[PDB]
């Protein structure tokens, strides 16, 4: 049982450390275009925080997932159950 | 040390001679130009030149024009 | 002695406990320490926390007391550079007329970097005075409060309680759960709002929670990394060999003065976050 | 490390010193540099009202 | 039978967090250069904003496939009856 | 048995998880720039979108490869004969 | 007992060095573009900061979760509690 | 034979996933630069085309060596016939 | 018990080697940008110097609780107490 | 002997993959380059391919030694004469 | 106590090598713009010099206790004393 | 020395792979500013490419000093004589 | 002894591949800003190429610390001493 | 270990920190003051000038 629990450790980390690394260097990219945009036209910033959200739901849509699937591994454990 | 500088419009002068630092509100963000930058055309925006000379200050208004 | 007994030793704190013997107790080993529930209070965090906090508002009230109104005093010109440098940076940042976030961010600069500065005096000359005057020469006792994350969770919990205050307070509670449902994802029809507000409570409630969290572990890592750096450049010297102990004076002090950079960016960087985080619960960003 | 009720006393305390610095160490600094700020205003306004 | 089982959670672990980063990434690359034509030319934000979703389409294909694959491995395993 | 049905487990994920991350980030590089050119140039766009597609088939030409042999070795496995 | 609480030590630093190298590196993206909007317009600074501080909370928000499960995996451990 | 069969799916992973990897961000970089030429030099269009088939065959040379070496060692093994 | 100490030696190094590898590469491009914005105007470098400084808290926060949490794990072990 | 045969496989994926990876991506940022120059001075397009084939001989320089000792250690084997 | 002796040979390279790996890349970001930065205002050269030596030592922070933990792991060992 | 020369035939393979994928995306960086200088000036061209070779010899010092080491380690051993 | 020994041949692997990974991406960095400078600039190249050598010394000094504890390693291992 | 040795060699370490601090640290802070208490005395004389 015990090399199965141990795994179910690591693949949390793993589900999770890799989505929070996408995630940060993501809203670097699109967050730094937005403040050079804002920069430019100021006029446009009212308009451009809406065209940065659209994008922020495509870029969070798998991560959610995969920390949602991360906490279900901790709490519950759909591998312990199989042996 | 100085740089020389001349304000020059269509009908007329507006300013010439030697000076030390000059500041300009260019067209992708503001510049702080000395002696020996390197070769930029650049077009500038409707706003005020401040040109640092020898130490004594000169501000003069502009409507547009081209840095070079 | 052993090395790995002197940096356990030092990696303790003097932990007050109601021992079933008497009224009072304090902890005599790291296990009984361990044992002890929340319910126990640091010593020495608390002794040092308090006497800097009186210490820097004995001197700046001393100054306060005799205002010149024209020139200033020689200790009065150092406080009034200090207050003019915190109202210059609250002013830039925040544009309200609450009189609650200057006197703050005075407080949280000066307190902070008297906390850390008690760190630059060699670590167990502290600790082995206090033995020595105490009668008792294997007391655990450590001077920098800042090395405690409990110290720097005291700080970021205060001012988390005034941001979220502050928020309620102008916005209303109404108000104030609507940014957290409401914002950033909305929509001109009900059925894709409701459809909406778990997504918008999953990203408001995660970067408010992180806010508090951050302030504390930002401020305890670098400082408690200092201390433990300090430690085992200390142990160095304790072999008694003449090249070990040159290159021990030789990273101790450019490590010291190293520290002069991150006890000010330390102190300076959360009173900034303060300001900043007080600052967006007056306004509005959707 | 080792969890404790130490945060609340060092809360508590700064609490209270951030109530009482904001009545005594603010008010009388923050006065005096708005009278030099005044005296400088007025003193420049003075010869101003002189030279009209 | 605990090994199969074990190193099907870490299976699955790559298969979303390497589609998550990749993803995340993807998008904030993506989206960045959006923000930078809708601010060069507002007229035509309409018209990029479809031609983004054709991207937005090749660019998630393959990490659907791996976070449909995944969440096959995780109910009904298909390792688990080989051996 | 048992090793080789767990380390072909992660072989399929390696494919397609190295594959998926390759690609959406190969595809936030080509599509950023294609929405850059359509904002430069609105009249372009028809132009630009098949030139696209030409580059989608070189871009992910090897990557069909890893998700191909990936889901050939899930469902006829040629490793567990070679024992 | 001494494998699960030996992998828990490398999956703790996963959570936090994963984390640590991805807001660093996105903070340097967001920074960097932060600093050029303050030399092209000294006028927008107070706006352009208040903007940054938005993203910030969104750039280290997973990050978060991981450098807080991972604290929680140091003092105390749901996977022994699986013996 | 069991180790060295386990491991040859994992080196054939290695092979596929690592090159799809390289010519997915490899053609992302060459593709964008080709769509910038093209947005603003219609006329080139033909020349540059053919310029980027002639970058296309050095680009992929040694990740079609690696598939070739994972396929052989799919249908075939060298390490197996030396037991 | 060894596992547990050696583990522990690995997850010290991973969490302050990504710490370390995020923290360079992170300033490394706010501090490019600071240069870059330096040159356009010399009047504006203090300024700009202040704005860096204010950053650099947001971007070497999770650097240094891993940092912290590492150098509790090179002398003290909260793991070995879990058996 | 199976181990030192085993771990040659893998050594051989990594050695060939590493290669291909940088490999490919070097030819992204190179070829995209001289695409740039192509479309600005196409009567430089002569002498520009020849340069091109001048940088091409440094970049693969150290794959090509990658790719012979990865043929070396698959038909031949240093390792396996326990040598 | 050998496996403690031998992961903690590994612990000193990765130690050692992702803070070359970070530095290298660091000082490439940083580097790159200051002789950019140098070509547009070659007068103010004195200034930026001091400006980048400033952001040196914040590149060379963490990259320096990480080189004093791993030389004090291969002259003394912290593990080796816990058995 | 299966332990030892089987890790050895790893070691070679990260020697000589970390520096041809290092190198190679060196190159192309390096390469690619070449061709633009080459095309937006094409008279320098006798001066750049000797710059070129100057920076091509600080690029692959220690790439080479690696490779050196690499085919020290599979021709002669060091580890398998020191036992 | 063997795992202590085989083990110190992939800490030295890794100690100097990730410093020739690190140095070969960071002087294509720093390297392609020089060339361009020289491009923009061609009677200030002394001048560049004096600031450049001043970077070099700091992109190296790291690497060169991971380059000299691997070749002690080889040739008088400090790990072998500890039983 | 030498206890009494590591209290002289940190105590070293902390004069040549102290001395290093007197040379470079402190002249530029204790002077900045100096010159601020001038430049205060400077103005609000101006200012009486004016007033008279």
């Amino acid at each position: 049982m015990e090399t199965v629990v141990g795994l179910t450790a690591i693949a949390v980390a793993l589900l999770i450390g890799l989505g929070a690394l996408g995630t940060a260097i993501g809203f670097g990219l699109l967050g730094g275009k937005f403040l050079e945009g804002a920069a430019r036209q100021p006029e446009m910033v009212p308009m451009l925080q809406v065209k940065m959200f659209i994008v922020a739901g495509l870029l969070d849509a798998v991560t959610m997932i995969g920390v949602g699937i991360a906490l279900f591994f901790t709490f519950a454990n759909p591998f312990v159950g199989q042996i | 040390i100085t740089v020389h500088c001349d304000i020059v419009s269509a009908e007329a002068e507006i300013f010439s001679g030697l000076v030390e630092m000059v500041i300009a509100h260019g067209a992708l963000g503001d510049l702080g130009i000395a002696p020996g930058h390197a070769p930029l055309i650049t077009d500038l925006k409707p706003g005020p030149i401040r040109l640092v000379k020898q130490g004594e200050q000169e501000v003069y208004y502009i409507s547009g024009g081209f840095l070079e | 002695e052993t090395a790995s007994g002197y940096i356990q030793h030092h990696l303790q704190n003097l932990t007050f406990g109601r021992l079933p013997n008497g009224d009072w107790g304090f902890a005599h080993t790291a296990e009984q320490a361990k044992e002890m529930g929340f319910w126990a209070f640091h010593v020495d965090t608390l002794g040092w926390s308090v006497l800097l906090g009186v210490v820097f508002l004995f001197i700046f009230r001393l100054a306060a007391k005799k205002a010149t109104s024209g020139q200033p005093g020689g200790l009065q010109n150092f406080v009034e550079v200090m207050v003019e440098f915190v109202d210059t940076s609250v002013k830039d940042t925040f544009h309200g007329r609450n009189p609650l976030i200057a006197p703050l961010a005075l407080t949280v600069f000066v307190w902070i970097f008297l906390l850390n500065l008690i760190d630059l005096v060699p670590v167990d000359y502290l600790p082995m005075l206090a033995a020595k005057i105490t009668g008792d020469e294997h007391l655990f006792f450590r001077a920098v409060a800042t090395t405690d994350p409990n110290a720097t969770l005291g700080l970021s919990i205060s001012v988390f309680a005034l941001i979220v205050f502050y928020s309620i307070k102008v916005k209303g509670i109404g108000g104030f759960l609507g940014e957290l449902t409401l914002h950033p994802f909305s929509s001109k029809n009900i059925v894709v709002q409701i459809l909406l507000i778990p997504v918008n409570f999953l990203l408001e409630f995660v970067t408010l929670i992180a806010k508090p969290v951050s302030l504390a572990l930002r401020l305890f890592g670098n400082m408690y990394a200092g201390e433990l750096i300090f430690i085992l450049i200390a142990v160095m010297f304790g072999s008694g060999m003449f090249l070990l102990s040159a290159l021990g004076v030789a990273l101790n002090w450019a490590w010291a003065v190293f520290h002069i950079l991150i006890i000010t960016l330390q102190a300076f960087i959360f009173m900034m976050l303060t300001i900043v985080y007080l600052s967006m619960a007056h306004e509005d960003n959707h | 490390m080792n969890i404790n009720a130490t945060l609340i006393g060092q809360s508590v305390a700064f609490f209270i010193f951030v109530l009482f610095c904001m009545k005594f160490v603010w008010p009388p600094v923050i006065a005096a540099l708005q009278e030099r700020q005044k005296k400088i205003a007025d003193g420049l306004d003075a010869a101003n009202r002189a030279a009209r």
